[PDB]
RNA sequence: GCGAGGAACCUCAUUUGGGAUAUGGUGAAAACCGUAGGUGCUGCAUGGUUGUCGCAGCUCGUGCCGUGAGGUGAGCGCCCACAUCGGUAGUUACGAGGACUCUACCGAGAGUGGAUGACGUCAAAUCAGCACGGCCCUUACAUCCGGGGCGACCACGUGUUACAAUGGAGGGACAAAGGGCAGCUACCGGGCGACCGGAUGCGAACUCUAAACCCUUCCCCAGUUCGGAUCGGAGUCUGCAACUCGACUCCGUGAAGCUGGAUUCGCUAGUAAUCGCGCAUCAGCCAUGGCGCGGUG
C-alpha cells in the first residue's frame, strides 16, 4: 500500500507513503515544485531518490513545524529511510552519502545572566 | 491629548470662585484657563510660591500650570 | 555538502566564504551571477574552470585554499563598482590575466 | 515596610470598595463634572500592590502576593505547596 | 512539601491564611535553648547522644557572638562517615545566635 | 450521554494513584528570581511550577492536592 | 539597563504649606463647624542569604626524630534535560502514522548544556526585604493631606539605530516554537489610522504568533526613494487629573551621521551574526531593559 517512515530536525516532523508511481512528489496537498520554490530545496528532498530510483515512485509527504531548510532536511531523512525499507541491499548506498543518520542539533537554551546562549555581556 | 469625548477640564471649585468674582489663590495647576477667567487675577503655587497670572485671551486652552515653572 | 548547480563542495565553501550575516541563498545567488557576467562579458574553458584558474593563480592545501578565497573575496570587496558580483568578475578575469592588486597581495 | 503605609493602603482599600458603586454609575453615563466630586482616595488608581507580610511596595508577585525574596525563601522552606527547584 | 494545598494560578489569601531527639528541629531547638540559658557550647551533649541512641553523622554549626565576645564566628561539630537540616535562632543578651543542625541518619 | 473526569495536581505520581487513562499535556511555569536579597545581579535560580491533568471518561454512566472537574 | 522585574497622583522615604494629636457651611484636601512608632545611626556588634578568591588536598589516631619552636591506619572528592527503539492512552490532539504522558535496555568494539560547590580570603555587600544587642527622637526624627522633586544641565559605563545595492521602497507567495486570555476576541459597519459600538466563543491540546526568506517593479552611488534627531499642528486611549511629567496614530519639518586613532570587549557550533514572537511587574507606560522561544547559519 505505502512504505512509511518519519524523519525529524531540528521543530520539523516529515512523514512520507512511497508508493509505486512516476515521480509526481505531492507536499501538503501541493505540488513539490510549487511547494518549495528553490531549486536548492527541491535537490535536498529529492536527493536520494537520485542517489540510487526516480521515476519510479509516488510520494505523499506532510510537513509540519520548523522553517524551510528544517523541512527539507526532515523531508530527506524520511525518504532515505523509506527506501531501505523497500531494499535491504540499498543500506551502504545511501550511509556512505550520509542520509539515514539523524542530526540531533536543537537551538540552545539561553543561560541566565548573559543576552544569548554563549555571548556575554561587554565587561571592559 | 485629552479625548473630545470628555470636553475640557476645568476645575468646578476654581470656576465657581471665578464667576462669583482681588487675586484667587489656587493649587490647580492642571485646570484647562476658559474664556470666563480672561481678565483675572489668578495665583498659581508652584511648590513653594504663588506665582501671579494675569489671564488673557491668548492664553486660553492651556493648562494653568504652563505659566508658573515649578524648577 | 553539495554544490546546488554544480556539484562540487569548493563552490559551497567559496559561498560560505562569501556569506554575511547568516544569509547563505544570497551568497549563491551573488556567486551564480558572478559566475553569468565572467561568461557575458570578456570569456576559452568554462567559467568553472576559469574561476578554478583564477583560484590558483592567486603550507597545508586546505590553509592554501582558504587564504586564496578569503583574499579574492577582500581584494573583490575592497575594489569599487556597483553590485557585488558586477565587481567580484573583475577579480575573476583579473586573477586569469594574472594582474591587479588581488595577485601576489 | 513601615505601619502607617499599611494603615493608609487599608484606608484606601476601604475608601474604594465604599464608593465602587458610584464611580461606576457616573463613568457609565457621560458624568465628568460630578465625577471629580468623589475623594481622591476613593478612585482606585491608588492602589500599590504590596507584600501581604512584610509591605514592600516592589518585586511583587501576583500569583502568590509576596515578593521574590520571600518567595525564594519559602520556595526554599517548602512552605508554598507546589513549587520546587529545578534539578537543571 | 510542609503545604499540601492546591493553588490554581491563585495563591493569595492562602499562603497569607497559613502564615496567620534525631529529629534536626528538636536539637536545634534544644541547643538554643541552653544558649539562651547560657549552658555554653549543647552541641557536645547533643553530638554525644546522637551518637549514644544511634546517629550514622551529625553535623552542628554555631554563629553569633558566642560567649559575649564582641566578635562573630562560626565553628564547626562533625562526628560520623557524613557520605535532614535544620535551622534555629537564639536570642540571646549578645544579639542572635544561629544554629544550624544536620543529621545524615535518614 | 457520557461523564468526563479531569483530574489536575501538582504531583504526576499522586494523580496516577489518584486515577485507580488519557494523559494531557502538562503546564509548566518557570520562575527566575535574583539569588541575592540586594544588587548583585546576574545570579539567578528556577524555581519549577508542574499542573499535570489526566481525562477519564465513564460512557452512559483523593488525596489532598488534586482538584477534578466532573462533566 | 542595579536594589527598581513599572517615580503623573499613590509608591515616596525628599521639599514648601495647612491640620489633628445625617446634613449644611467653611476648605486645595486633610479637617473644622452648627443644627506603641522610626525607610533614624551602627553591616567595624549580628542571624540568615550573595559575590569573589578559582580552588585538589581537608581532618581523626600510633610510632619515631628534635632541648625546643617543629618534621613525618580510617571519613571525603552525583543529578535533570536532549538522540535512537519498544510496550501500554485516545479528548477540545491526529483507528494508531505523528503528538501527548508513564515504563525497560542503551556500544567492548566495525556525548553536550545546566544545577549541586565539603575546599576558601576580602572587618567584601545587604539595619532600606526580614528579625535583632546598643544609642537617639516623643509639643515631634511620630502622624494626615494638597502642591512640587526623584525627570533640572560636562565626564564615564551599558545599549538601540544608522552611516547603505549582500541595500531602501511598492505589489504578490511563505511556513514556527514556546507563552498569555475577566481578559483576549469570531463577525458587521463610523473611520486615513491609533481603537469605538453593536454583537460571538472562551477561565483554556474559543481566542493574540511571525519576520527575515521567494518572485515582480522602481531607485543607480546622490547626504539620495539612505538616516530618522528636533520642532510645529490635529487627534485616540488610560486615569479625578497627561503643564512640569505617559503611550500610540495621522500631516508637515526634516538634523548629526561617508564604517570610526591609542586601546579594548564577547565566543569556538545550531555557537557568533542576524530575524521575528512571547512573558514577569502593570489603569496607562518611559520596555531600546530583564527573562525565554524558535527560523538560517
Ligand atoms: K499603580
Amino acid at each position: 500500500d505505502y512504505i512509511n517512515a518519519i524523519g525529524r530536525r531540528k521543530a520539523a516532523v516529515a512523514r512520507v507513503y512511497l508508493s509505486e508511481g512516476s515521480g509526481k512528489i505531492v507536499i501538503n496537498k501541493r505540488e513539490i515544485e510549487q511547494y518549495f520554490p528553490s531549486s536548492i530545496l527541491q535537490y535536498i528532498v529529492k536527493q536520494p531518490l537520485l542517489k540510487l530510483v526516480a521515476a519510479k515512485y509516488d510520494i505523499k509527504i506532510n510537513l509540519r513545524g520548523g522553517g524551510f531548510k528544517g523541512q527539507s532536511e526532515a523531508a530527506r531523512l524520511a525518504i532515505a529511510r523509506a527506501l531501505v525499507k523497500i531494499n535491504p541491499d540499498d543500506k551502504p548506498a545511501l550511509r556512505s552519502e550520509g542520509f539515514i543518520t539523524r542530526d540531533p542539533r536543537v537551538v540552545e537554551r539561553k543561560k541566565p545572566g548573559r543576552p544569548k546562549a554563549r555571548k556575554r555581556f561587554q565587561f571592559s | 491629548s485629552r479625548s473630545l469625548k470628555k470636553g475640557p477640564y476645568i476645575n468646578l471649585k476654581l470656576e465657581k470662585k471665578v464667576l462669583a468674582m482681588a487675586v484667587i489663590k489656587t493649587w490647580a495647576r492642571a485646570s484647562m484657563i476658559s474664556p470666563d477667567f480672561v481678565g483675572h487675577t489668578i495665583a498659581v503655587h508652584n511648590g513653594n510660591k504663588f506665582i501671579p497670572v494675569f489671564v488673557t485671551e491668548n492664553m486660553v486652552g492651556h493648562k494653568l500650570g504652563e505659566f508658573s515653572p515649578t524648577r | 555538502l553539495p554544490d546546488p548547480v554544480y556539484g562540487d563542495v569548493r563552490v559551497t565553501k567559496f559561498v560560505n566564504h562569501l556569506m554575511y550575516d547568516g544569509k547563505k541563498n544570497t551568497a549563491f545567488s551573488i556567486f551564480y551571477g558572478a559566475l553569468d557576467i565572467v561568461k557575458t562579458k570578456h570569456s576559452e574553458k568554462s567559467a568553472l574552470e576559469i574561476w578554478k584558474a583564477a583560484l590558483d593563480n592567486i603550507i597545508r592545501p586546505e590553509r592554501k585554499e582558504s587564504i586564496s578565497m578569503k583574499n579574492l573575496i577582500l581584494y573583490a570587496r575592497k575594489r569599487g563598482g556597483k553590485t557585488m558580483a558586477d565587481k567580484l568578475a573583475a577579480e575573476i578575469v583579473d586573477a586569469f590575466n594574472n594582474q591587479g592588486a588581488a595577485f601576489k597581495r | 515596610a513601615k505601619e502607617s503605609m499599611k494603615a493608609r493602603e487599608v484606608k484606601r482599600a476601604k475608601l474604594v470598595a465604599k464608593y465602587a458603586a458610584k464611580r461606576a454609575a457616573l463613568k457609565a453615563e457621560g458624568n465628568y463634572e460630578a465625577l471629580q466630586l468623589l475623594p481622591k482616595n476613593a478612585s482606585p488608581v491608588r492602589l500599590h500592590n504590596r507584600c501581604s507580610m512584610t509591605g514592600r511596595p516592589k518585586g511583587y508577585m501576583r500569583q502568590f502576593g509576596i515578593s521574590r525574596i520571600q518567595f525564594r525563601e519559602m520556595a526554599s522552606a517548602g512552605l508554598i505547596p507546589g513549587v520546587k527547584k529545578a534539578s537543571w | 512539601w510542609d503545604s499540601n494545598w492546591y493553588g490554581g494560578r491563585k495563591y493569595g489569601e492562602t499562603l497569607l491564611e497559613d502564615s496567620r531527639e534525631l529529629d534536626a528541629a528538636i536539637v536545634a531547638e534544644n541547643i538554643a535553648r541552653q544558649l539562651e540559658g547560657k549552658i555554653a557550647y549543647a552541641v557536645k551533649m547533643a553530638i554525644a547522644s546522637a551518637m549514644r541512641m544511634g546517629a550514622e553523622g551529625i553535623k552542628i554549626q554555631v554563629s553569633g557572638r558566642l560567649n559575649g565576645a564582641e566578635m562573630a564566628r562560626s565553628e564547626m561539630f562533625k562526628e560520623g562517615r557524613t557520605p535532614d537540616y535544620a535551622l534555629a535562632e537564639a536570642l540571646t543578651k549578645v544579639g542572635l545566635l544561629g544554629i544550624k543542625v544536620w543529621i545524615c541518619k535518614g | 450521554q457520557k461523564i468526563r473526569i479531569k483530574l489536575k495536581s501538582y504531583d504526576y505520581m499522586l494523580v496516577d494513584k489518584s486515577a485507580e487513562p488519557i494523559p494531557l499535556p502538562t503546564h509548566k511555569r518557570i520562575f527566575t528570581v535574583n539569588r541575592s536579597t540586594f544588587v548583585n545581579k546576574k545570579s539567578r535560580e528556577q524555581f519549577e511550577l508542574s499542573s499535570y491533568k489526566r481525562l477519564i471518561d465513564i460512557y452512559n454512566s483523593l488525596p489532598s492536592g488534586v482538584e477534578v472537574e466532573i462533566k
